[PDB]
RNA sequence: UAUCGAGAGGU
């Protein structure tokens, strides 16, 4: 009841994404905007505007719910049948509906850090979800599988200003946690921006015109095409560059590439224009020193917030008309690669036989600090994990540039090496409590094995890929490892939650003072200068 | 009548609990009872089982999909999923509108949901026959 | 060399060992042998090792602030009620924890 | 009736809410003029490794063309290649892809689209059963703080972790307002000598 | 007001031909609770027919 | 519950083909061929008839409540 | 009733009727009464003998 | 300059090739036929009795989906533009249905053919529930058991599918161009060989395959659009294509009017 | 009226990476140690190895907002087959007389190597490249 | 006593982000209550907008009283604090 | 609950113009046309037609949000032509092409009878 | 427009 409590002027509903909202907006259902209110003081400059809201009443937007006199008496506009005969006096307050560009505090639990609560500009919208620009999902750790989020409405000129001047989304793009951004380009826009900025992506004039008009900050000057004859064609790098403000310089070297960049890797940006380099997560993600970080330092939070919208609107248009998919086909390695994969796993199973032989004939090297059986399990584990990594590498190299899984991994928008490995080549060794599957039956893992069986298949090595399908033994062993993950998530969440609370209570009163010192509520010096700098 | 218990009292099927299971040797499918001569790069790899020279099977599984319960039996191809996804569906399947009974019109329940036009799934499992999933989808 | 188990004082004295660099991962033991300023550095090192292990990076000033709080009293203040609430802070603040 | 915000899922732990609806003519279409009931996103697939979802789509395509319910029992001899062979013998590309056309322009998509039937579930979570807002409303008798719950016109809990977030922001005015004007602000009289709330105050 | 809670038919607008009930008739702008979808709409009182002894009568009831 | 009037995906009328589909199955035709004879060419339309479950037959067994 | 504490709760539950599959599962459910205080993990794990 | 070639034709579907037009015009015609060509459909259901096992709005939804003869619907007014109160004889067709099961045994199947037209803007050919043959019962609506009755009065109105898909005269519209991908508008996914793994267009024999030497004609644009218009019977396939052209014209005409009035 | 002019023999044509772009290397027929590395569009201007190519570099096509060219006007590009416009992003004044000029045609890259007297005029902000035959 | 003389002020000569937000909000409130405005009001009439205009012209008539840990304080006028 | 009336996609409110033209003074001779209660159907049709005119130097459109049935088009013509006039011509041009198209379909239809 | 509990769920 005292350190926290339930509050008025709050709301909650399911969240959705919107490619056509600015980074710092929140789409608010009309019904919510008519229930919430803000008490605006009546002055000469708004009395006409506010009388219009009063006439519209509590059920029509833009409208109003109460009229507050200087004495404090509220006039309930639901029950006032002569609302047209109300005259507002200066100094009165009108509790009007929530309206476009009102600042509100937006929040997703668990509120782990300060950008779990940021101020957005209202946009009133039909349908019943709160709408988010996709690039704010990361600091909220939000997605749209049922997540809900909370909205709080400030009730005065002073608290509105704290939201818009301290908590607003654009002020939060770079976090003090790691001196780097906490928002970047994600999902469709990140997948699409790689595809669009490939060296052989060309765009005809009629489409170029639509793409240019989709950038709100575009200056109206069509740039000359990279190819003039025999046909005007613009490159993807040219149109992405429309979204980058001028005066932006960025250089990155990937794998010692030259200025001639044969692989189209690295990155070179001059006056907001892409010279070479596929634009991917290394450039437009949230990493330190990338594009978003640079525009923030060079142009400030307003321009940097528009950057997300500009990039999104060009790329999402291009991707809408290019298309992108994934299917079962993208998990399929060709018959030659499967035979390498199957051979390499077969030879790894043989090495495990040799290791079993040595350990059972007292011919195995003991590692310092380890029993024989620990050393045995360690050698078996290294062999089986190297088998899976080796089979994944063969599968990885066999996948074409056009492979849809490979395209998402390459953009950095979803997936990684291990996902290719387990889908296409080999799921691999299942672990519980850091070890292979234990003998939960007497000297065996399942009644389908003989006793004293230390082979890969007996103690949880899943040889098949998800494409091929798991055997009944593999299925159960995989479910054992999987259960442990669900248990960990359910248990250790309270372990770290208590830790964070104790950290907060230990440190909550510690502030930087006007003499530069860092002190608690007793005025004790904790640091003579914050961060020693 | 000659049904399930007729098989149990004629020595071709018996019941085992966790304690007796400790002392038996189970083949996973009837085909595993006898050794073989494959190299079909599409189908899944069966364990080699080369630790014992000759196996002495006492029992054989009737079908290995019977390790699943009611909810997980609704998943098509659960052997091709990361195991937690099968747990997640086992939860969500109980949250899916269908036809909970055929007499919903005469029951006055606190809350009830009936899908207008239920369809039976194009991809089903053998175990769904006993759950009536195609009849009350 | 690296050991299982600790005995920082006795190992420091062993001829051959660089007695100016011997380190222990028990900062409680560092405090008894080397003092509070060495404990400050050792506390930071042990926390950083946890954070950096999964590739993460936290700016220096946040961990520096935490280890200065844990050592400002001259002894190690645990981040528990037994440390935090041994302060001369007001009763209303302490009872809210 | 389904709308933006309602929740749906296939049988593979692959769940989502509706983000928008498009009419027939705005949907992408195949040359045969088939349009999807539903478009999910490729990024839902590669890290979740729900390959059964893809295989279910392929088998169900075949099943509706040939007129049967495919067998998706686990631990059978059925392979992806065998289902692909059947699909190709029916005039479709064997891995489930199809050329499709953008609905706005009629132009082909540069990419082909994995396309086919999949069994989807209507889950109990619908947005209009959850949406809630409170301006003012009822309070608890004992604490005079807003009551709990959508069903009682309650207010959201601004908990201790949200408090910490406002401290980090330095938003002292906002935090004060949240926890006073927007909740249980109260005026009491105290005695300047003994400091107790033992004052008897008749205001008229 | 004498037409609250009385059944109504709408004769103009996008809701023409639909049944409803006068939920609130403060002045000139009424709130009719449509029968067909679960929504109460704002409508001018000029747009309504009210049921009376003989058929649907305009706002002369 | 009862055969849908239209195919959800394309709108083609399929609610007039339920009796004809059951009749073709009595005459021993296989489901795929019966759908072919009914001119249900797109697989969206085929799904509608092939996977419909006629529950109204179950609901009718409950002796009318007036 | 007078011993409502110390007695075990949740042994009887309202039968879930949201959908037919959920009713079947509810009639076949089992409960381990260990708690939630004292985390551990060992009784929560999928033991080999569950096969 | 626009050219048309009717490949096949019948009451409810026309297959045709369209050429010497822009892609955008073929597509806008495709969209117009799906979304904006008016038809007639039940839009208000007065339930006087329903003791069937089906819910009132369950039945009403099916009724809206029953295709009605819409041939003369262009001469018919929209309800929202008609000067009458409620509905009337100039802007709606009234249909009535009454079913009952007499007998202690058996089931009565109620079909769309029992919908009886009662009034309508005479003598316009609008409002009859579409029938395949003369012996065609039509679309199954409901089923009745001993003592179960269905007595409804339906008001049918002119509308377009933008408002609700029940007013669409089409089902699917097949639509394609460049069957050999000479324009390179799609980039084919393949495992081994793209040509062997992708099926042939059903119009592959209507254009000639690219020769193995042929250089890429970077100036060619799409120009031949093969499409098939299927309908629900509320309008004939040739009617949908004709009225599609007409509707798209009036839309452009109204824009042109507004520009010549802004002067 | 142009800044640079020469004829190049194509030594290598790398397709590999892309379906619509190839990188070509060429050496001047008239002056060795003048080398040209250039990305080009396969579909618009297909080149093979050993092809003879006239390469002109201009800073203007004259004998701000781009418009489709009118059939009435006339420009330097009327006498070439393939024209590109790009940004000069490095002018390398190296040791001896090893001079490199790096240009980006929307990410299609060019490096031109040669001597100061052959490349001094190419120290520009932007360059057209025009290719004949 | 507690007050620190102008010549001996040691704290930052820039307006802090916290001082700015409080000054803008406080002044906005005062403007909506019809406090005399020190700048010309053109088209932008919201209280926050007028307050931001006064800030940009160093015309907000408020003083920051910065407390030091020992309780002493420096008064700084918003006319003299540097705004970015 | 917050769903709008579906008729708002095509029925124009009385206080809302089907069409509103404003200038884009950043470049010479350029207008912005806001179309209310219209679709890609109209916009894409006008756009391609216009782009093939020799005196049209820029044409584009966007549907700014799929939940609202409007779109906005940008049209620039060379100095000779007046942008609004080019738009009028595109309308009449396309109406004519559709008249021709209706005639040739009618003829081809009788031929197939 | 109650209070105290319990159970099942959502992210
Ligand atoms: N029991 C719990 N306690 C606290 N927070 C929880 C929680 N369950 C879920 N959350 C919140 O919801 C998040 C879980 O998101 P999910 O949708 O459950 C998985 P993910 O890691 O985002 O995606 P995946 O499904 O692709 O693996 C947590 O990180 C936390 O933000
Ligand atoms: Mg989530
Ligand atoms: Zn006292
Ligand atoms: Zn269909
Ligand atoms: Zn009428």
């Amino acid at each position: 009841n005292l350190m926290g409590k339930r509050v008025d002027f709050s709301a909650r509903t399911v969240i959705s994404g919107d490619p056509n909202l600015e980074l710092d907006q929140v789409g608010v259902p009309i019904s919510i905007a008519k229930t919430l209110s803000y008490p605006e003081t009546v002055t000469q400059y708004n009395i006409h505007r506010l009388t219009e809201y009063v006439r519209n009443g509590p059920n029509e937007h833009p409208g109003a719910k109460y009229v507050i006199r200087d004495n404090g008496d509220r006039i309930d506009l639901r029950y006032h049948k002569r609302a047209g005969d109300i005259v507002l006096q200066y100094g009165w307050k009108v509790e009007r509906h929530l309206m476009d560009d009102d600042p509100v505090l937006f929040n997703r639990q668990p509120s782990l850090h300060k950008m779990s609560m940021m101020a957005h500009r209202v946009k009133v919208m039909p349908y019943s979800t709160f709408r988010l620009n996709l690039s704010v999902t990361s600091p909220y750790n939000a997605d749209f599988d049922g997540d809900e989020m909370n909205l709080h409405v400030p009730q005065s000129e002073e608290t509105r200003a704290e939201l818009s001047q301290l908590c607003a989304v654009p002020l939060q793009i770079v976090s003090p946690q790691s001196n780097k951004p906490v928002m970047g380009i994600v999902q469709d826009t990140l997948c699409g921006v790689r595809k669009m900025t490939l060296r052989d992506t060309f765009i005809e004039y009629e489409q170029v015109m639509n793409m240019l008009f989709w950038v709100p900050s575009w200056d109206g000057v069509v740039p000359q095409p990279a190819i003039l004859k025999p046909k005007p064609l613009w490159t993807g790098k040219q149109l992405l560059s429309i979204a980058i403000p001028s005066g932006i310089h960025l250089q990155r070297t990937d794998g010692g590439n030259s200025l001639l960049s044969p692989k189209d890797n690295g990155m070179l940006i001059v006056d907001g224009k892409v010279m070479f380099g596929v634009v991917d997560k290394k450039t437009v993600g949230s990493g330190g020193g990338g594009l978003i970080h640079t525009v923030m330092r060079e142009k400030g939070p307003k321009i940097c917030a528009e950057l997300f919208g500009n990039i999104q609107k060009v790329v999402n248009y291009w991707l809408l008309h290019n298309g992108f998919s994934i299917g079962i086909g993208d998990a399929i390695a060709d018959a030659s690669t499967m035979k390498e994969i199957t051979h390499a796993i077969s030879s790894a199973k043989e090495q495990v036989q040799e290791i079993i032989y040595k350990a059972q004939h007292n011919e195995l090297e003991l590692k310092p600090g380890m029993t024989l059986r620990e050393s045995f399990e360690g050698e078996v584990s290294r062999t089986l994990n190297d088998a899976r990594d080796s089979a994944g590498r063969s599968a990885e190299m066999n996948l074409k540039d056009l492979n849809n899984v490979k395209q998402m991994v390459s953009a950095g928008s979803k997936g990684s090496f291990i996902n290719i490995a387990q889908m296409s080549a080999c799921v691999g060794q299942q672990m519980v409590e850091g070890k292979r599957i234990a003998f939960g039956f007497a000297d065996r893992s399942l009644p389908h094995f003989t006793k004293d069986d230390f082979s890969p298949e007996s103690k949880g090595f899943v040889e098949n890929s998800y494409l091929r399908g798991l055997t009944p033994q593999e299925f159960f062993f995989h479910a054992m490892a999987g259960r442990e993950g669900l248990i960990d998530t359910a248990v250790k969440t309270a372990e770290t939650g208590y830790i964070q609370r104790r950290l907060v209570k230990a440190l909550e009163d510690i502030m930087v003072h006007y003499d530069g010192t860092t002190r608690n509520s007793l005025g004790d010096i904790i640091q003579f200068l914050y961060g020693e700098d | 009548v000659y049904g399930w218990s007729s098989l149990v009292t004629s020595g071709v099927i018996e019941y085992v609990d966790g304690e007796e299971e400790e002392t038996i040797m189970i083949a996973m499918t009837p085909e595993d009872l006898q050794t073989r001569s494959l190299n079909d790069t599409a189908k899944r790899i069966k364990p080699e089982m080369s630790t014992s020279s000759h196996h002495t099977f006492t029992h054989c599984e009737i079908h290995p999909s019977m390790i699943l319960g009611v909810a997980a039996s609704i998943i098509p191809f659960p052997d091709h999923n990361q195991s937690p996804r099968n747990t997640y569906q086992s939860a969500m399947g109980k949250q899916a509108m269908g036809v909970f009974l055929t007499n919903y019109n005469v029951r006055m329940d606190t809350m009830a949901n009936i899908l207008y036009y239920p369809q039976k799934p194009l991809a089903k499992t053998q175990a769904m026959e006993y759950l009536k999933f195609r009849e009350l989808p | 060399l690296e050991t299982d188990g600790i005995n920082l004082a006795e190992v420091m004295a062993v001829p051959g060992v660089d007695s100016s660099r011997t380190y222990s991962n028990s900062f409680v033991e560092i405090l008894s042998v080397l003092g509070i300023e060495a404990t400050r550095s050792s506390l930071y090192k042990e926390i950083l090792n946890v954070i950096a292990f999964d590739g993460s990076y936290v700016n220096y000033r946040h961990m520096a602030l935490l280890v200065d709080v844990m050592t400002s009293r001259g002894y190690l203040m645990a981040i528990t009620r037994h440390g935090i609430n041994r302060a001369d802070t007001g009763a209303l603040m302490r009872c809210s924890f | 009736v389904p709308q933006i915000g309602d929740k749906f899922a296939s049988r593979h732990g692959q769940k989502g809410t509706i983000g928008v609806t498009y009419r027939h003519e705005d949907m992408p279409f195949s040359a045969e003029g088939i349009v999807p009931d539903l478009i999910i996103n490729p990024h839902a697939i590669p890290s979740r490794m729900t390959v059964a979802h893809l295989i279910e789509c392929l088998l169900s395509k075949v099943g509706s063309i040939r007129g049967y319910e495919g067998d998706a029992t686990p631990f059978t001899d059925l392979t992806v290649d065998a289902v692909s062979n059947l699909l190709r013998d029916n005039g479709y590309q064997s891995r489930g892809f199809e050329v499709m056309y953008n609905g706005h322009t009629g132009k082909k998509l540069m990419a082909q689209v994995f396309f086919g039937p999949t069994y989807y579930q209507r889950l109990r979570h619908m947005v209009d059963d959850k949406i809630h807002a409170r301006a003012r409303g009822p309070v608890q008798v004992l604490t005079r703080q807003p009551v709990e719950g959508r069903s009682r016109d309650g207010g959201l809990r601004f908990g201790e972790m949200e408090r910490d977030c406002m401290i980090a922001h330095g938003a002292a005015g906002f935090l004060k307002e949240r926890l006073m004007e927007a909740s249980d602000a109260f005026r009491v009289h105290v005695c300047g000598i003994c400091g107790l709330m033992s004052v008897i105050a008749n205001l008229k | 007001d004498p037409t609250l809670n009385k059944t109504v038919k709408i004769r103009q607008g996008g809701y023409k031909g639909k049944i409803g009930i006068v939920k609130e008739a403060n002045g000139d702008r009424f709130r009719v609770e449509l029968h067909n979808p679960n929504k109460t709409i704002p409508i001018p009182c000029s747009f309504l027919l009210i049921e009376s002894t003989h058929g649907w009568v305009p706002y002369e009831d | 519950m009862i055969i849908p009037v239209r195919c959800f995906s394309c709108g083609k009328v399929v609610g007039d083909k339920w009796d004809a589909y059951l009749r073709l199955l009595e005459e021993g035709k296989q489901e795929g061929d019966a759908l072919d004879e009914l001119k249900l060419k797109r697989y969206c339309c085929r799904r509608m008839v092939l996977t419909h479950v006629d529950l109204i037959e179950k609901f009718l067994r409950y002796n009318p409540l007036e | 009733q007078k011993k409502a504490m110390s007695s075990r709760a949740g042994v009887s539950q309202v039968l879930n009727r949201y959908t037919y599959s959920s009713t079947l599962s509810h009639l076949r459910r089992t409960n381990t009464p260990i708690g939630r205080d004292g985390k551990l993990a060992k009784p929560r794990q999928l033991h080999n003998t569950h096969w | 300059e626009p050219k048309v070639n009717i490949i096949n034709a019948q009451d409810d579907e026309v297959e045709l090739m369209l050429s010497d037009v822009n892609l955008s015009l073929a597509n806008s015609l495709r969209r117009t036929m799906l979304a904006e060509v008016p038809t007639l459909a039940i839009d208000l259901v007065e339930i006087k009795m329903n003791t069937s096992v089906l819910a009132d709005e369950f039945i009403s939804h099916r009724l809206g989906l029953i295709p009605l003869v819409s041939e003369d619907v262009e001469e018919m007014k929209y309800s929202r533009d008609c000067t009458c109160e409620d509905y009337c004889d100039e802007c709606s067709v009234v249909l009535e249905l009454s079913a009952r099961h007499e007998g202690e045994e058996g089931t009565t199947d109620v079909y769309s053919s029992s919908l009886i037209k009662v009034s309508g803007p005479g003598n316009l050919n609008v409002g009859e529930p579409v029938r395949r043959d003369d012996y065609d019962q039509g679309i199954l609506l409901c089923k009745l058991r001993n003592h179960q009755e269905l007595n409804i009065r339906c008001i049918a109105k002119k509308g377009i599918a933008k408002e609700h898909a029940k007013w669409s005269p089409c089902s699917a519209i097949a639509f394609e161009y460049d069957p050999h991908n000479k324009l390179k508008h799609t980039d084919f996914w393949f495992e081994v060989d793209a040509k062997k793994e992708w099926p042939d267009s059903k119009y592959a024999t209507w254009e000639e395959p690219p020769k193995p030497g042929e250089v890429f004609d970077y100036k060619a644009k799409p120009n031949r659009f093969y499409m098939t218009v299927e309908t629900t019977g509320s309008l004939k396939a040739n009617q949908v294509f004709s009225r599609g052209i007409k509707t798209l014209q009036e839309k452009l005409a109204n824009v042109l009017f507004e520009l010549e009035n802004s002067r | 009226s142009a800044l640079f002019d020469d004829i190049f023999t194509v030594q290598t044509v790398d397709n590999g990476r892309y379906n619509k772009v190839s990188r070509i290397i060429g050496i001047s027929t008239t002056n060795s140690a003048i080398k040209l590395t250039l990305d080009i569009n396969n579909e618009m201007f297909p080149v093979s190895q050993d092809d003879s190519l006239t390469v002109t570099l201009a800073n203007s096509l004259s004998l701000k907002s781009w418009r489709p060219p009118k059939p009435t006007d006339k420009s330097l590009a009327d006498d070439y087959d393939y024209v590109m416009f790009g940004t000069v992003y490095k002018f390398e004044e190296g040791d001896e007389d090893k001079i490199k000029v790096y240009v980006s045609f929307g990410g299609l890259l060019m490096c031109l190597e040669g001597g100061y007297k052959s490349l001094a005029s190419l120290k520009q902000d932007n360059l057209y490249i025009l290719i004949r035959r | 006593e507690l007050a620190i003389l102008k010549e001996e002020r040691t704290t930052t000569p820039y307006l802090t982000k916290y001082e700015r937000a409080r000054i803008l909000g406080t002044r906005a409130l005062q403007i909506s209550m019809n406090a005399p405005v020190l700048v010309d009001i053109e088209g932008e009439t919201d209280p926050l907008q007028i307050a931001m205009k006064e800030l940009s012209q160093r015309k907000i008539p408020l003083v920051i009283r910065r407390y030091l840990p020992d309780g002493s304080y420096e008064d700084w006028g918003c006319d003299e604090l540097i705004v970015d | 609950m917050n769903a709008p009336d579906r008729f708002e996609l095509f029925i124009l409110p009385d206080d809302v113009p089907k069409l509103k033209i404003t200038p884009d003074s950043r470049v010479p001779n350029c207008i912005i046309i806001k179309f209310e209660r219209e679709d890609h159907t109209l916009a894409n049709l006008l756009r391609e037609e216009l782009a093939l005119y020799p005196d049209v130097t820029f044409v584009a459109y966007k549907v700014e949000h799929p939940l609202f049935a409007n779109f906005v088009m940008r049209l620039q013509t060379e100095e000779g032509t007046r942008p609004k006039q080019a738009l009028e011509r595109a309308c009449a041009s396309i109406i004519n092409k559709l008249k021709t198209l209706d005639h040739k379909f009618n003829e081809e239809w009788n031929i197939k009878n």
